């Protein structure tokens, strides 16, 4: 919930070699909306 | 007599003007002549000024023909290259075939060097093997061109004042007797002075550094000017690194990076400069945007014929 | 309610299926007979309806092959993302199909004729003397046994920098589209070198990325209307008449966001996954992660119906973030007469609602409890801790058996439900 | 003696695509060798239904079957080529179907009326009443070949079949019908045309698709060219008016692209009365392709208007639209308008030209977008022959001088290509007193292609100015150009000498230019030695022994001793070029 700062670990320790940008754009626009 | 051979080669040149596919015997004989010419040459090919210098091409045929138009038609104007005739390209085969043909026809009025991407593993993995499989269906052409690559001189000493090489410098290199001491009939190694020589890049970062490519090193400016003072050099031309501006001045103007392949990988849309060795050794650049591709691009905002 | 009755099942029985056995699309064809199931690896497997009959295998053909990129040198893959059929031009049937980069146009045709007659060779091919021939003979034709055989005819390739996630034949037998993550090209079914980029929402620089394109359709009657969806919740309704470049919308269907149920994930459980027009050309159902929601083509600012699929998950939504089970592309299909709608769900259940009586069901596609011609009784999941012998506590649903892909026979009442490694074909009881 | 034919007859049964293709192409020899009472019964039944799916095999087979009118047995048995062609007329491909239909039409002329009505009309009816939507698409193009020679009942039946086709379901069939509407109507009775084709044309021009409504325009053009002019206001004109205000920009673009022909068909009175408002609306359209297409025909349209009020209408109705279009935002529109704005000058008398056409001209020249200046310059001949460019040269000069120098050499190459026409149309003293400065810079330009173009333009000028002007102008400058450090600039003087010797004359070349060339022969760069050898080889054909053996021969002999290989080779080449064997 509010503790998503730790769950941010997903997009933190990822090394996407250009997969689809929907999953990246979601977790990338998810944190910036609050942090 | 040589006359009949020359007329046949000129007819084949006109045929290439027609963009015609070739047979095997022609390429085998051309490779045999090239190897016969090249076995007598050492690692340091002696190119006499004046000459037109060009860097990476990476098998883009259209950029090469545009270069030909800008710089004039051979042999009216001399030419030279600095490796990277394969990898990240679509038309490597035509590039190398035309290069070898013009070299054989004009042995002494054109020079071609070797590059870091002229390595068996690298060439096999980066398009060239697939390209040969598509155009001939067999690996004999791959073996022939690798044999030719083996003999290619590594570096070029222009008139004894300017030194030009594809990859970069190495810590263990202080004088050219090191390069002339190498046995150019070997596969490109992963370690050793020759690898760093062919796999290094300049480092604006102070001091030495670890090459991110995982093979080679990052020579600093100190070794560069020490080499220059020891051997009385002024500039050290180089290529193999992409620059959005076509050419850049770094390391207190000691290094000029030449790129002759606009839109390297067809994504960056860069400029391409050719640093011509004037008769008096000055440097002149004739920058050219990506060559207008014939009947391209396929994807356009403009309405095509079927839709209109 | 049409009581559904098990009819068939495909695939194996052992639950250790390799990666190249996960069914990745299911698509009937315009008249109803055939049924393609393009699992991973590319191995399209076409089922024909036995001249109701059951479905027996018709052909099989590796469509795509594991490729390799040159410049970006990527592991360009071989999954089958979509399988669209074409109408019937002659005794052969065509079908596009796409991995993340290419679009092929296969062609399936029967053949029952073989040349019979030789001139310089014997019946085995053993050649005779060259000059002893005296009277030429021309090969004759004589029957053999049906040998169905597929073969690619065109290959539309190398136009999409990003991955492909849609195609749709245009309603005039000529063209179609293919929408990658950021652009939409309008190909032509007979010109395999040029395209026509018809939409582009890529920004100037990449780092300011907001939304992408997660679906695209056409109109079943109009020739100039696609409906490309959007990864924020909006749905443009483009129009290829008013201007050659259709970048500007002609409508914009967007729910006037409800501030009541606003939560932490209020943007990741509201990203459309598949938009599907409505067999007549009026409604345009779309399925986000938690509710199918039937828009209307004449009333932009609100939908006219909203069906909650698995409402019992809005609590576990937190726990659904650490196992990547919240990014799942569910898919919804219409009835043949625009009165019933179906969508997949978790733990092998597949909800199918009902538009005109507002009822709803929840069946279960599974093996160890069903035999042919029996009936599937509605499974009813319970959210609370009060569980009595006919409900499943939400602490027991297996979040690894997702019924993503589904189809529905155009006219008749047969459906095909594709779980991870099977293809149950539940029909209803013909009485 | 029949071994090769025995090989060829079995070679169309292998698996190599090339082998089968070659056998199909050579089928003529097999047919000739088999005979005539055996071909029909053995070879045709084998080609009836083939399993070859390659576009390059079926295409060749259809094209070959289209030329079997004689081997089959003569014009009496030509109905034996139908079974094997009807099977290609209904294949999934498109070019194959087109070729099969063309061959069917070509062989239709060999039938006889009774044979036609007995064996060919059944083929058409069948294909046009078939089941797949390819039999009908291919049948929709065999009416214009079998209508004229059939009886009345067959004619009525064919008309009914076509009318049924025009109301088909699959848009493909309706597209084919719309495409062949005009070709069919061109052979119908005039009263039958009026009473039967017009309803079809209306029903196809008010379609629900647009790939049909766009072809309805060409159908309208043909129909209008067919009917007399006393009914165009009640039969055809309403449909054209509706199409000129259509909703899908493709239909409006098609109407714009077919406007000169539409005017020529409808006639001058209807043109002047009704089309002009439609043309204005097309120019002021919200799209871009429509505006470009409508602008492309600005000249062809205004040139065909009625002579009674051509100048009035042009200045009262069309001029403001062009004035607005000149400052348009799109690029294609501006380029297209510029390329043809020059046709309006000779329509006024040069008075209205100077009064209002001049500004637009300056705006176009001053445009900062490329290819607009190129198009405006390339067609200057009009005002030159109307206003006397000498008057406007004061304005031309700044534009030409600013366009001569740019960044990319592409514009520099297109304008250097256009240079000779303007040079010829301008004058002698004016050119020499002004653009002479430009000429010099052109030769020392950087990009080599521009050097080629400058040398070629010099050649063209000196071929238009002959000897005296060149001798009094370039001779000293080009001669002195031989001191530049860059060897490219000296070679440029070499090519200039080569190109200008044949126009300046040996009496002056050998007397002044040649000694310099002989001096250049000893350049410290091999690139020049062999160039001076090639130049000698090029001027030899106009050089005699008196000076040849005196100066040239020692030079070639010395060159043949050079270290470089190419210098020796080219000196030897010259030595032989002296017609010495």
């Amino acid at each position: 919930l509010l503790e998503l700062a730790k769950k941010k670990l997903k997009e933190l320790e990822e090394e996407e070699p250009d997969p689809d940008l929907r999953k990246k754009t979601l977790v990338r626009n998810m944190i910036k909306k609050l942090e | 007599d040589e006359k009949v051979f020359t007329k046949e080669l000129d007819q084949w040149i006109e045929q290439l003007n027609e963009c015609k596919q070739l047979s095997e015997s022609q390429v085998k004989s051309l490779c045999e002549k090239a190897k016969e010419i090249l076995t007598k040459e050492s690692n340091v090919q002696e190119v006499r000024c004046p000459v037109t210098v060009c860097g990476d091409v990476h098998g883009q045929f259209h950029d090469l023909m545009e270069l030909f138009r800008i710089g004039g038609k051979s042999p009216d104007t001399n030419y030279l290259f600095m490796g990277d005739y394969v990898d990240r390209g679509y038309y490597s085969v035509e590039t190398v075939t035309l290069l070898v043909a013009l070299k054989v026809r004009y042995r002494e009025r054109i020079t071609i060097l070797r590059g870091n991407h002229e390595s068996r593993q690298i060439t096999q993995v980066y398009g060239f093997y697939d390209e040969c499989l598509r155009k001939y269906g067999n690996a004999n052409v791959w073996k022939y061109f690798t044999d030719l690559f083996d003999y290619l001189p590594l570096t070029a000493l222009v008139d004894g004042q300017i030194f030009c090489l594809h990859g970069g410098l190495s810590p263990s290199i202080d004088t050219l007797d090191h390069i002339r001491a190498l046995d150019r009939l070997q596969e490109v190694p992963h370690e050793g002075p020759m690898c760093d020589l062919l796999w290094s890049d300049p480092d604006d970062r102070g001091g030495w550094g670890i090459s991110p490519r995982g093979a080679g090193y990052t020579f600093g400016q100190d070794i560069s000017e020490t080499f220059n003072h020891a051997n009385g050099l002024t500039l050290v031309s180089r290529a193999h690194q992409l620059v959005m501006e076509g050419y850049n001045w770094c390391h207190d103007r000691n290094v000029v990076t030449i790129f002759s392949a606009p839109n390297y990988c067809y994504r960056c849309g860069n400029q391409a400069a050719i640093m011509e060795l004037d008769d008096t050794l000055k440097y002149s650049f004739l920058q050219f945007d990506p060559a207008p591709r014939r009947g391209e691009p396929h994807v356009t905002r403009r309405t095509p014929d079927y839709f209109l | 309610d049409i009581q559904w009755c098990f009819s068939q099942v495909k695939g194996a029985v052992d639950d250790d299926v390799a990666e190249a056995d996960i069914i990745s699309t299911v698509e009937f064809n315009h008249s109803g007979e055939l049924l393609a199931t393009g699992d991973k690896g590319g191995r399209v497997v076409i089922f024909q309806q036995e001249q109701r009959g059951e479905y027996n295998v018709y052909s099989t053909f590796q469509s795509h092959e594991p490729e390799f990129d040159y410049l970006k040198s990527l592991e360009i893959e071989e999954k089958i993302n979509k399988i669209r059929w074409l109408p019937q031009k002659n005794a052969a049937q065509f079908l596009l199909s796409t991995n993340d980069k290419t679009i092929k146009l296969w062609k399936i045709s029967e053949r029952d004729k073989r040349p019979e007659g030789y001139n310089l060779k014997e019946e085995d091919g053993r050649y005779r003397d060259p000059t002893t021939v005296t009277t030429l003979r021309v090969p004759v034709f004589r029957p053999m046994d049906l040998m169905v055989e597929a073969s690619p005819r065109r290959i539309f390739a190398n136009a999409h920098t990003y991955h492909i996630n849609s195609i749709s034949i245009n309603s005039d037998y000529e063209t179609y589209l293919s929408a990658d993550d950021l652009r939409i090209n309008l190909w032509h079914l007979e010109i395999t070198d040029r395209s026509f980029n018809i939409v582009d929402i890529k920004p100037a620089n990449m780092e300011e990325l907001t939304e992408v394109i997660t679906a695209a359709e056409f109109h079943p009657n109009s020739c100039n209307t696609f409906v490309y969806s959007s990864s924020k919740g909006t749905i443009r309704l483009c129009d290829m008449r008013a201007s050659a470049l259709c970048d500007r919308h002609s409508k914009l269907f967007e729910e006037p966001e409800d501030p009541s149920n606003r939560s932490f994930f209020s943007e990741i459980i509201s990203s459309i996954s598949d938009v599907k027009f409505s067999h007549s050309g009026r409604y345009m159902m779309t399925r986000d992660y938690l509710s199918v929601k039937i828009w209307d083509l004449n009333m932009e600012n609100r939908p006219v119906e909203t069906y909650q699929v698995h409402e019992y998950l809005r609590s576990k939504l937190c726990s659904l973030y650490e196992n990547d089970c919240i990014f799942d592309k569910f898919e919804c299909c219409w009835n043949g007469s625009d009165s019933v709608v179906m969508t997949g769900s978790y733990n092998n259940f597949f909800r199918m609602f009902d538009r005109n009586t507002k009822r709803d069901i929840t069946l279960e596609a599974s093996r160890e409890n069903n035999k042919p011609r029996t009936v599937l009784k509605p499974r009813k999941v319970c959210a609370s801790g009060k569980r009595k012998k006919d409900e499943i506590s939400v602490d027991s649903l297996d979040f690894n058996k997702k019924i993503l892909h589904t189809a529905w026979h155009p006219k008749e009442n047969i459906i095909a439900v594709a779980t991870t490694n099977n293809l149950y074909i539940f029909q209803d009881k013909v009485n | 003696s029949l071994y090769p034919i025995a090989v060829l007859i079995d070679e169309l049964r292998n698996e190599d695509v090339q082998l089968r293709l070659n056998s199909i192409k050579k089928l003529s020899t097999i047919a000739l060798a088999l005979g005539v009472e055996r071909t029909r019964s053995e070879l045709l039944p084998f080609l009836t239904d083939t399993i070859y799916d390659e576009d390059e095999v079926l295409l060749a087979l259809a094209e070959q079957l289209g030329t079997f009118t004689t081997l089959v047995g003569g014009p009496e048995y030509v109905h034996c080529l139908l079974p094997p062609l009807e099977s290609l007329a209904t294949v999934e491909e498109t070019v194959v179907r087109d070729k099969a239909v063309e061959s069917l039409r070509a062989i239709s002329h060999e039938h006889s009326p009774s044979d036609l009505e007995a064996h060919f009309v059944p083929l058409v009816k069948r294909l046009a009443g078939g089941d797949w939507f390819t039999s009908r698409t291919s049948a929709c193009g065999l009416f214009s070949v079998c209508y004229p020679r059939v009886s009345s009942a067959v004619k009525a039946e064919l008309r009914q079949y076509f009318r049924n086709l025009c109301s088909d379901d699959t848009p493909m069939v309706r597209r084919a019908a719309a495409s062949k509407l005009g070709e069919f109507a061109k052979v119908l009775e005039l009263d039958n045309v009026k009473s039967e084709i017009i309803p079809m044309f209306s029903n196809l021009a008010s379609d629900e698709q647009d790939s049909v409504r766009l072809l309805a325009v060409e159908a309208c053009v043909n129909i209008a060219q067919l009917l007399p002019q006393e009914d165009l206001e009640a039969l055809v004109m309403p449909t054209l008016r509706q199409a000129a205000e259509d909703k899908s920009w493709r239909v409006r673009y098609m109407v714009a692209d077919k406007f000169t022909e539409l005017q020529k068909a409808v006639g001058p009175e209807i043109t002047k009365t009704d089309l002009v408002p439609a043309f204005q609306n097309l120019m002021k359209d919200c799209e871009a392709e429509v505006r470009a297409a409508a602008s492309h025909k600005v000249k062809e349209f205004c040139e065909n208007l009625s002579a009674d009020c051509r100048e009035n209408v042009i200045m009262s109705q069309i001029l403001p639209c062009i004035k607005e279009l000149v400052s348009d935002a799109n690029q294609h529109v501006k380029s297209a308008l510029a390329s043809v704005i020059m046709g309006l000058s000779p329509i006024l008398g040069k008075d209205n030209t100077i009064e209002h056409l001049l500004p637009l001209f300056l705006a176009q020249l001053k445009d900062e977008c490329p290819e607009v200046r190129l198009n405006i310059i390339s067609n200057l001949d009009c005002v030159n022959e109307v206003i006397g460019i000498r008057q406007l040269s004061q304005s031309l000069l700044p534009a030409i001088v600013e366009l001569a120098e740019d960044a990319k050499w592409r514009v520099r190459l297109a304008i250097i290509e256009y240079m000779p026409l303007l040079a010829g149309q301008l004058g002698v003293e004016f050119f020499d007193e002004k653009l002479n400065s430009l000429c010099m810079a052109w030769l020392v330009d950087h990009v080599y292609a521009i050097r080629e173009a400058a040398t070629s333009n010099l050649k063209k000028l000196v071929e238009k100015f002959g000897k005296e002007w060149a001798h009094a102008t370039i001779i000293p400058k080009v001669l002195a150009m031989s001191g530049d450090p860059n060897y490219l600039h000296r070679m440029t003087t070499l090519f200039c000498i080569n190109v200008l010797s044949e126009v300046c004359g040996q009496d002056i070349t050998t007397k002044h230019m040649l000694p310099t060339v002989l001096r250049m022969a000893g350049d410290p760069v091999a690139n020049v030695r062999f160039n001076v050898a090639k130049s000698l080889q090029k001027i030899g054909p106009i050089l005699d022994n008196s000076t040849l053996q005196s100066e040239v021969k020692p030079i070639l002999e010395k060159l043949t001793q050079d270290q470089d290989v190419d210098v020796k080779y080219f000196a030897q080449e010259a030595l032989t070029v002296l017609s010495l064997a």
